[PDB]
């Protein structure tokens, strides 16, 4: 049972299967249809997102660490 | 909880010193009657009166 | 106790202490205290300098308080501030012109204006003559008037009233009916001033 | 002397030049926008004065320049509006949703999540919505404000899927959804099935560019909170056991595309939780943050003096503050001590004072 792991290991993690249908989502929304998942793994946003989560999930909630989720996530969506 | 819990709390019972399957709290009134003493034998009770 | 001899009382008004200097009574006066700068009782919680702060509201709250909860009496004398300034912007919003112009707005002074019309001015006093009590009018000291006008607000919105309405609406409608010169408290004012009337050659019966 | 009300209703034309400003609403506006879902105590800000003035936050404006450019090919996209309770983070979902109305989007209002969690007394299973308790009542609440959010665009679509409605009926096929909404508003006793099925079929239309569909949920902390609602022996349940909202959590999943879903967390009634706690994390749960479908957080701040110093000039037109000294420059800095800048604890003086 997992719930005597303590730290946020992103192996087979539930918000990586968020962020990673929203690679598939997103890249559908594209119409650009290069679909592999360990090829999205590549891409700065979603590490940033995992350091960000890892963080978030380990270290108690502060302001600067949703700083840095924002930052994440902004530059992530194609937000402005 | 689970059986993770179950087989830790189990071999901890193996291990520190209590019992290892589980019982009932009236079952655990004898281990706490017998994890002292009983009360006439104490040394100020059946010598209150010298 | 714990206080002692010689505590002075607290001091509020800051200005006073901004310019002081223009007199020579309190002047050399408060050269004396300053002199002395005496041990001088702490300051209550009650209180403090600010100039949105008034005393007659906070003895109505005091005297509207039951047991410790400071919380409750602060929560009914807010909601009953507010409701009834609510009930007369209401009223501003139904308004002609010079209607806009009578209204008054502010829920200070019309609550001032509303005790002033609460203020009992002839009282009683049971005195024994004769084997009997008889019902004597005395006028009253200023305080006790005060105290007598906000202790019939609070006891008639208090029990004098029906189990559905809830306590700041109920305040508001009785400060409503006071501001007016046609709430009970007085009529009740109306029947003390006339039975006070009513035993009118008692009066010599009073010794002071 | 704060530029405050020249600026007239227009959420498409907020610069930040225009900056604490009171914008003026139509009250009939209201009735088209905001009868859905709003917070209780702003009611009385608005009949005391017909003015819907909402000063420009900061904040509040910038969510709009992720509106402007958010692309209809991109699927639902969460954002919180979180903060400090008190700070208007349920007045700063309000200052979006009049936008998507002025760009005709789809606004699926939910007034607040935490009347659906507590304080809802009469109860009743399902057997269409695969055997699950559920509340009709609170159904009926949504059923009848929803369709008056957004009346141009709910009878345009088609529900191109045959539904079952009872042992008599069933639903007609191309049917405009103002009706297959309140078909059965009348029989209470599957207006829960009125949801489930219903915002689901939301879901397809929403995929196409003649629909624009976003979740308005206030207070998502109670949809991942775990409930006090409890059975008949004694017994609590999850909040993945009510029928009527197990559906709901189905839509925060990005399953659409089309539209940009906005939610801002709320500290009304938030239960099992601490005063104390104000973040979304910290309020959310677990089941918060695993199913978050990645969101932007959006820290809605206290105010600045420009903020602050557009708040009582604008009630100084109003003659609001009715006091003697008030307008004092002293006695503004006390109401900036003893309110710190929150909107919410200021009006409380300028409530009775
Ligand atoms: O432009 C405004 N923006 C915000 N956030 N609030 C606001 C504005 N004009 C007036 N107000 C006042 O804010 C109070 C409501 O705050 P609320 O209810 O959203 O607090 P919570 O705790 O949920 O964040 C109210 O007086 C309203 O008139």
């Amino acid at each position: 049972t997992e719930a005597d792991m303590e730290e946020y290991i992103w192996e087979n993690s539930s918000s990586e299967r968020n962020i990673l249908e929203t690679l598939l989502q997103m890249k559908a929304a594209e119409k650009n249809m290069e679909i592999n998942k360990e090829e999205l793994l590549g891409t700065k946003e979603i590490e940033e997102y995992k350091k960000s989560v890892v963080s978030l999930k380990n270290e108690e909630e502060n302001e600067n660490s949703i700083s840095q989720y924002k930052e994440s996530v902004k530059r992530l969506l194609n937000v402005t | 909880l689970s059986e993770y819990a179950f087989r830790m709390s189990r071999l901890s019972a193996r291990l520190f010193g209590e019992v290892t399957r589980p019982t009932n709290s009236k079952s655990m009134k004898v281990v706490k009657l017998f994890s002292e003493l009983p009360l006439a034998k104490k040394k100020e009770t059946y010598d209150w009166y010298p | 106790s714990r206080y002692s001899p010689e505590f002075k009382d607290p001091l509020i008004d800051k200005e006073y202490y901004r310019k002081p200097v223009e007199e020579l009574t309190e002047e050399e006066k408060y050269v004396r205290e300053l002199k002395k700068t005496q041990l001088i009782k702490a300051a209550p919680a009650g209180k403090t300098s600010s100039v949105f702060e008034d005393p007659v509201i906070s003895k109505f709250t005091n005297m509207m308080m039951i047991g410790g909860n400071k919380v409750l009496a602060r929560s009914l004398m807010i909601q009953t501030l507010e409701a009834v300034k609510r009930k007369q912007f209401e009223k501003y919003h139904a308004a002609s012109a010079e209607e806009q112009a009578t209204i008054e707005r502010n829920p200070y002074t019309i609550f001032h204006q509303a005790l002033k019309n609460c203020e009992p001015m002839i009282g009683l006093v049971p005195i024994l003559k004769g084997g009997r009590f008889y019902q004597v009018p005395v006028p009253l000291p200023d305080r006790r008037r005060r105290f007598l006008a906000m202790k019939w607000m609070i006891t008639e919105c208090r029990d004098k009233k029906h189990q559905r309405t809830l306590m700041p609406e109920k305040l508001s409608h009785k400060l409503l009916e006071a501001f007016h010169n046609q709430g009970p408290v007085i009529k009740r004012k109306h029947d003390l001033h006339k039975m006070a009337e009513a035993n009118r050659a008692l009066a010599h019966y009073r010794w002071w | 002397r704060a530029i405050s009300r020249t600026n007239e209703n227009d959420p498409a034309k907020h610069g930040d030049q225009h900056e604490g400003q009171h914008y003026n609403i139509s009250p009939q506006d209201l009735e088209t926008v905001f009868p859905h879902g709003l917070p209780p105590r702003f009611v009385m800000q608005v009949k005391t004065f017909s003015e819907a003035c909402l000063m420009v936050r900061k904040p509040a404006l910038e969510l709009l320049h992720y509106l402007k450019n958010t692309s209809f090919a991109y699927p639902a996209i969460r954002y919180l509006l979180y903060g400090e309770k008190g700070t208007g983070k349920t007045l700063s979902l309000c200052h979006v949703i009049h936008f998507c109305a002025k760009q005709d989007w789809l606004i699926l209002h939910i007034p607040d999540a935490h009347l659906w969690v507590k304080n809802c007394r009469d109860l009743l299973q399902s057997s269409y919505n695969k055997q699950r308790f559920d509340q009709p009542l609170e159904a009926s609440t949504w059923l009848k404000n929803f369709k008056t959010t957004n009346e141009r665009f709910l009878n345009q679509i088609k529900v191109q899927e045959k539904y079952v409605w009872n042992k008599r009926e069933s639903t007609e096929k191309g049917s405009p959804l103002g009706e297959v909404v309140e078909q059965g508003i009348t029989r209470v006793r599957n207006a829960t099935d009125a949801v489930g099925i219903v915002l689901k079929e939301l879901k397809r239309q929403s995929s196409l560019g003649m629909f624009h569909l976003l979740v308005a949920v206030d207070g998502i902390n109670a949809l991942w909170g775990r409930t006090t609602l409890k059975r008949e022996d004694k017994s609590p349940i999850a909040p993945e056991e009510l029928a009527l909202v197990h559906n709901l959590r189905k839509m925060m999943k990005n399953d659409w595309h089309g539209g940009a879903i906005v939610s801002a967390l709320s500290q009304t009634g938030s239960l099992f939780k601490p005063r104390k706690a104000y973040l979304p994390q910290e309020l959310l749960g677990k089941e918060g943050f695993d199913a978050l479908d990645p969101f932007i957080p959006i820290l809605v701040s206290n105010y600045n003096p420009k903020e602050f110093e557009s708040c009582i000039q604008y009630y100084l037109e109003n003659n609001w503050l009715q006091h003697e000294k008030a307008p004092t420059e002293e006695g503004k800095k006390e109401l900036l001590f003893l309110s710190n800048a929150n909107p919410s604890l200021l009006e409380r003086h300028c409530a009775y004072l």
